[PDB]
């Protein structure tokens, strides 16, 4: 139950009780002296219920006591209390080291128990000269110690997720060492889902920058991914075996995605730059490595027990090169080859991240085939609007894909110049071309129409219409390349169909610019709702930038001008007439005519002043260019009559938004 | 120019000569193992105030500190010592007959070989003193407190690698411009191929980092100074050798990815004069780092200016007669 | 990308002093970003209003220039010109008017 | 180990001089303290000044910083020349906390522990991979029994036949010589041992004429 907390209400604090006051001096902003309330009776006997169920636990009711304290340990104060507890527990235990009997719900006795098992297991070690008939070794953690180390392990995951006291007063420990104990697990023989919660226990401690910057030089130490390989060696070690030969043995990958959720931790609180130096040149790309040539473009090929689990590893490594495209913007110095002496011989250090991803983006490479071919094969599920196992986990595996394809449009003119001043001898392609490459399986250009495809789903999944809309608005301002999108978008009149009414599908969506200043509202509703506002701005600046480009372009297609006439020449109508689609056109004036009836005067000029201020720019762009203008300048007066219904109503009045009302009215009386 | 003359009467050769921050106040150093005090009355003459002995060896620097430190004096010596002396008002103590109101506070004696310069800091760093000896290193010395003046902490030891004959703090208060200093050799050695090298305080390690070397200055070094800065974007450097040199140091701007490191220069020699037909034995700027003065075994101070075209040349020649 | 300049300086700092003293720093490089903020407001409203009096300077010239005189009479088309004249004329002799719009309100009077 | 993460570090060592008790985790939690300053951000930097104000530091001077963080660095020196009785301990904590934390060493650190012990040094550049400055480390090292600045490495009296006998950590030069040997597929690994090798035989014959120069001094 408590274990979700939707709404932050932290409810599990009636099962919790201050034993000691908090004492954060943040805030400012009362005079009102509460002396000392007495806590309420139920708060009372439910925090003497979570103690007095600790009281002598027996082996049944101990994994649901960790359970119990789990659930009851989420939120940032129920953490702090539940790590207060697991304090309170071990305290007692002084000088008397022969009377077993402390609580083996502590601090303590879990951080003890896993020193013991990696003081045992790292001396059952195989010495070679041993050949002969050895019995069974009665050391192995037999199920029960497992299962309770994962339940202990996935309390401890909670406690320090939401309290910042709680990772550091466990790291600081100078007796429970916990990094140091649980990398050295990581390299004992102990099985892949004890290694998954051991890696998530470390994603969770990883969120505190201090410890982040210790973990990520101790990662390297520990070689838990082999960065350095030894000219001799013939078997890689760490987990470029386990997920070749384990869990590509299980057909389930926990070792693997928990790995990847470290790395997208300590990305976060980012990686040290000599990260790797004197056992290796400087950097990070030996994981990126990993990450892209032996998780990612081997994440297809591998067979899944759980169908869902394909998708759950495509989200958790697509998190983590969007997080290393995100936060990386381009430098001079990324263009030039730095040396670094390493045992006395010169060596180039690694590029950044991010510099290494644009390269793999800007170019025909098996990354953007695997990408591309991800946003392929996302349509191809979704329009058939069923459900399917991981269907939410593919959605967010698009989502990354389309956000690493927009913040490489977002920052390529930028690595593209950088690159014509360094003079350095690469060679790189616009990503804008790159989407029109021949698509491998449909042997179409089809990459920009599979993007603009999501449009058609802008009502069920709007942060992929947002993206789409986003990513199709940057390329959109290549007058290069508008006449070869009119060509995809309408040699397939089916797909053609559908485009259309996705444009027009974002654009007639009713939720208005109130409902993301209304306190009261949902986080996630609120955030919907300007998701989908958003989605509709970038339709219309793909609109405006659109019809300045030379015809024809994308704009006349969108508001249904005859791209196969010269355009002056185009008979517009209205939405069924004669067989006429519904277009942007049509949308762009229903935003403007609700409320041309009303006292009060247009909808959009009071609930959405930003969408109409745009609307009125692209019917004016329709009406002063030459070969728009007598189809328009008709159709405006034969169906709508609309120069005289909203003039009526000029001038526009709110004290908020006055440079968008004189815009909105510069616009009309142009 | 005019010159006025004084009766110097230190019993062997003098080695150097230096003003107080005012001009009203100068030392003058010497083989007889004396340092002596002159200072300039009311009336435009001078007069020998103190002249007492400093120390064991010939002494071959003296220098003062910034008046906001008071009336301190540091002098270097072949015994391999430097020495710090304070002027203490009224404590001329009768019982001992011929001492002097320059008192010495320490004696620094951490240098294993003869201690060749010796040179306060810009004052916006501290009371700091550095020195430099012929074992190839440079040490700074720290004062914690400015009235106990016994009290001097070693904070640095530098190695050139290369014996030292000179030193040179750059005098810029620009807070744009880490703390650097310029160290000269008097090497003859064929092997070392540059006789200076410049370190800078790189912060990010609490060290002088060696950032530059001179590779075009293969010959011995005498003398070396860093010119006052009048707001320049770059830093000038004369130095003294077989010909005098005039050197600028232009701080390359780091790109947002260079951590760690010290600065980089974009480095010209801007001049190269070989008139004094011999070798260069000091070099010494104006207030305002216009104009160079240097000497030479041709009995001739020169003095050298840039021209509004950066045309360094030389302006005027101040030569004895032997009337 | 003046926040990321500023900070940048921020970090450039090293000194005990620069490390007491960066609160203010970020406090005073929040002033400069707010009083910015108000330089862009400002910079886009002064663009609109102009823009707004372009769009109005247009439309009028055109009921000037291209409807027929038959639409409007020689009386009428007095009047409103005399009246538009003296109403474009008070709002900029009066000094709290800005300078940027001065360019499109004499190049409406000069064709009114 | 409270006042130690408050950083209330010279009350810790006044309570550890009323108690015995060992200075290790001063050392380990001021050398901690460091190395969240040396990776922290604009908070920690002044974080620091409620702690480095309350180690009685107010005889201060300027121009001596690791950038900003600074002076954590001068009370873990200070602090490092103060308590000189069992100096081995706590440079082998501090170094260790430090290459446990990846953080490249102070150059003023390894020239203070080269007068304590150039072989605990040695060990831990060892235990860290650190060969590059295990080679040169031990390039200085033998150059300074050869008398090359011999009091950087605390030695009274350099290699000769009117002193007492000299000494090197041959177990872990044996043990450097196979750590760069390991990765023999490495052409600079080999110049690294040569580095060494040739280097020990032009001390090792100065130890033979320093041997047959003393037992022609003990025989007279």
């Amino acid at each position: 139950l408590y274990k979700k907390n939707p709404f932050h209400l932290e409810l599990a604090l009636e099962y919790w009780c201050p034993t000691e006051p908090l004492q954060t001096p943040t805030i400012m902003g009362s005079y009102l002296g509460v002396a000392h309330q007495r806590p309420p009776q139920r708060q009372v006997v439910l925090s003497k219920f979570v103690r007095q169920m600790g009281d002598l636990l027996p082996p049944t009711i101990y994994i649901p006591y960790l359970k119990m304290l789990q659930g009851l340990a989420n939120g940032p104060q129920c953490a702090h209390y539940c790590f207060s507890l697991l304090k309170v527990n071990g305290s007692s235990h002084v000088e008397n080291i022969q009377g077993a009997g402390g609580s083996p719900v502590s601090w303590e006795h879990f951080f003890h128990s896993l020193m013991l098992y990696h003081e045992h297991l790292r001396k059952d070690l195989p010495s070679a000269d041993s050949v002969q008939y050895r019995h069974l070794p009665s050391r192995g953690i037999t199920q029960k110690e497992q299962d309770g180390l994962i339940a202990f392990l996935q309390l401890t995951s909670t406690i320090i997720t939401w309290s910042e006291n709680a990772r550091l007063a466990l790291c600081e420990h100078p007796q429970w060492t916990p990094v140091v104990v649980i990398l050295g697990l990581l390299q004992c023989s102990i099985p892949p889902v004890l290694k998954a919660e051991l890696l998530k226990t470390l994603a969770a401690f990883g969120k505190s920058p201090e410890i982040a910057a210790s973990l990520w030089q101790s990662l390297e130490y520990t070689q838990i991914l082999q960065t350095v390989r030894i000219p001799s060696q013939r078997q890689a070690i760490g987990i470029e075996v386990e997920l070749n030969e384990i869990e590509s043995r299980c057909e389930e990958y926990p070792l693997t995605r928990a790995f990847c959720q470290l790395i997208s931790t300590l990305v976060e609180s980012s990686f040290p730059s000599n990260l790797g130096a004197g056992l290796r040149p400087p950097g990070f790309d030996p994981y990126l490595q990993f990450l892209r040539d032996s998780v990612f473009l081997r994440f297809r090929t591998r067979a899944y027990r759980r169908a869902a689990e394909k998708w759950e590893v495509a989200e958790v490594v697509l998190e983590v090169f969007y997080k290393l495209l995100r936060d990386y913007e381009p430098q001079l110095e990324d263009f030039v080859d730095q040396f670094v002496e390493l045992q006395g011989e010169e060596i180039i250090a690694y590029k950044p991240p991010g510099f290494s991803l644009m390269y793999h983006l800007l170019n025909e490479s098996p990354m953007l085939e695997l990408a591309l071919s991800l946003l392929e094969e996302g349509v191809k599920q979704l329009d058939t609007y069923a459900p399917f196992p991981g269907k939410k986990h593919l959605e967010k595996a698009v989502q990354h894909c389309l956000a690493l394809l927009n913040l490489t449009l977002q920052k390529e003119n930028l690595f593209m110049d950088l690159l014509r001043e360094s003079q350095l001898a690469l060679i790189v392609c616009p990503l804008e071309q790159l989407l029109q490459g021949i698509n491998p399986r449909t042997k179409k250009a089809d990459n920009v129409v599979n993007i603009a495809r999501y449009l058609y789903h802008g009502n069920t999944n709007p942060e992929l219409a947002f993206e789409s809309a986003k990513i199709l608005c940057c390329i959109s301002c290549n007058s290069n390349i508008q006449i070869k999108l009119v060509g995809d978008f309408t040699h397939d009149q089916s797909i053609s169909q559908k485009l259309m009414a996705g444009f027009v599908e974002c654009l007639d969506c009713e939720d208005a610019e109130e409902f993301v200043r209304l306190e009261e509202g949902s986080e996630l509703e609120k955030k919907l709702v300007a998701i989908r506002h958003e989605t509709r701005i970038h339709i219309l600046n793909l609109l405006i930038t659109s019809l300045e480009c030379n015809p024809p372009n994308l704009a006349l297609y969108l508001l249904g001008f005859e791209l196969k006439k010269p355009v002056s020449t185009t008979n517009l109508q209205d939405p069924g007439v004669l067989g006429c689609p519904r277009t942007c056109l049509h949308a762009i004036l229903n935003i403007l005519e609700k409320g041309t009836e009303g006292r009060t005067g247009p909808v959009a000029v009071r609930e959405s002043p930003q969408l109409a201020e745009l609307c009125y720019q692209v019917i004016y762009q329709l009406c002063a260019c030459s070969d728009t203008s007598g189809p328009t300048m008709r159709y405006l007066r034969t169906s709508q009559d609309f120069l005289f219904s909203q003039l009526q109503y000029l001038p526009f009045s709110n004290k908020e938004y006055e440079i968008s009302m004189l815009n909105q009215m510069s616009w009309l009386m142009k | 120019f005019v010159a006025r003359s004084i009766a110097a009467d230190h019993k062997d050769l003098i080695h150097d000569v230096s003003f107080d921050f005012h001009g009203r106040r100068m030392a003058t150093c010497s083989s007889d193992q004396s340092v002596k005090v002159w200072d300039k009355s009311e009336s435009g003459d001078w007069h020998c105030t103190a002249s007492w002995k400093t120390h064991s060896g010939s002494v071959w620097r003296v220098t003062w500190a910034h008046p906001e430190f008071g009336q301190v004096l540091a002098s270097c010596s072949f015994d391999r010592t430097a020495a710090v002396w304070e002027e203490i008002v009224g404590e001329s103590n009768d019982k001992l007959r011929g001492q002097s109101h320059w008192v010495k506070r320490t004696t620094l004696v951490d240098s294993r070989t003869s201690v060749t310069d010796v040179k306060f800091a810009p004052k916006h760093m501290g009371l700091m003193l550095a020195t430099c000896s012929a074992d190839g290193i440079v040490r700074i010395y720290e004062a914690p407190d400015v009235m106990n003046l016994s009290q001097w902490s070693l904070q640095h030891e530098i190695s050139c690698k290369l014996s030292c004959s000179c030193i040179s703090w750059n005098p810029s208060s620009s807070r744009a411009h880490s703390p650097m200093i310029a160290v000269g050799s008097d090497d003859s050695s064929p092997n070392a191929m540059a006789k200076v090298q410049i370190f800078e305080y790189n912060e990010n390690t609490r060290k002088y980092a060696k950032a530059e070397t001179l590779m075009t200055v293969t010959d011995p070094v005498h003398d070396i100074a860093f010119a006052p800065n009048l707001g320049r974007s770059f830093h000038i450097l004369a130095i003294a050798t077989k010909d005098v040199r005039i050197f600028t140091l232009k701080p390359v701007r780091k790109e947002l990815t260079s951590s760690g490191g010290p600065t980089k220069f974009e480095i010209h020699i801007v001049a190269q004069f070989d008139n004094h037909n011999s070798q260069v034995w000091r070099v010494s700027w104006n207030i305002t780092g216009t104009v160079l003065a240097s000497s030479g075994d041709d009995g001739c101070v020169r003095l050298w200016k840039a021209n509004y075209m950066d045309n360094w040349k030389c302006t005027g020649i101040l030569k004895g007669n032997g009337s | 990308l003046l926040h990321r300049v500023l900070v940048a300086e921020v970090n450039a700092l090293q000194g005990m002093a620069a490390i007491g003293q960066r609160p203010l720093l970020m406090e005073e490089i929040s002033t400069v970003l707010q009083y910015v903020v108000g330089r862009n407001k400002l910079l886009q409203c002064l663009h609109a209003k102009r823009h707004a009096l372009e769009s109005w300077r247009q439309l009028v010239e055109i009921i000037l220039t291209a409807c027929p005189q038959d639409l409007i009479q020689a009386e009428d088309r007095q009047l409103i010109i005399r009246d538009i004249l003296q109403d474009v004329h008070d709002k900029i002799l009066d000094d709290e008017a800005a300078q940027e719009l001065m360019p499109v309100v004499a190049g409406a009077v000069f064709t009114l | 180990t409270l006042l130690v993460q408050a950083g209330l570090f010279d009350t810790a060592i006044s309570l550890c001089q009323t108690f015995k008790l060992p200075l290790t985790p001063v050392f380990e939690g001021l050398a901690f303290k460091c190395i969240k300053l040396q990776f922290g951000g604009e908070a920690a930097q002044a974080e620091a000044w409620a702690w480095l104000a309350a180690n009685q530091l107010s005889s201060v001077i300027t121009t001596k910083e690791s950038s900003a963080t600074d002076e954590a660095w001068r009370l873990l020196s200070t602090y490092l020349e103060r308590y000189k009785v069992q100096n081995n301990l706590y440079h082998h904590c501090v170094i260790n906390k430090l290459l446990s934390h990846g953080v490249p060493l102070p150059n003023w650190l390894i020239n203070s522990y080269k007068k304590v012990d150039a072989a605990e040094l040695l060990r831990l550049y060892l235990n860290y991979d650190l060969l590059e400055e295990a080679v040169d480390l031990v390039s200085e090292y033998v150059d300074a029994v050869l008398g090359k600045g011999h009091q950087y490495f605390g030695i009274e009296f350099p290699l000769s036949a009117t002193a007492p006998m000299v000494w090197l950590p041959y177990s872990s030069i044996d043990q450097l010589l196979q750590a760069l040997g390991e990765n023999s597929a490495n052409s600079h690994n080999i110049a690294l041992s040569q580095k060494i090798l040739d280097k020990l035989e032009d001390y090792q014959q100065k130890v033979d004429k320093a041997t047959r120069d003393l037992l022609y001094r003990r025989t007279l």
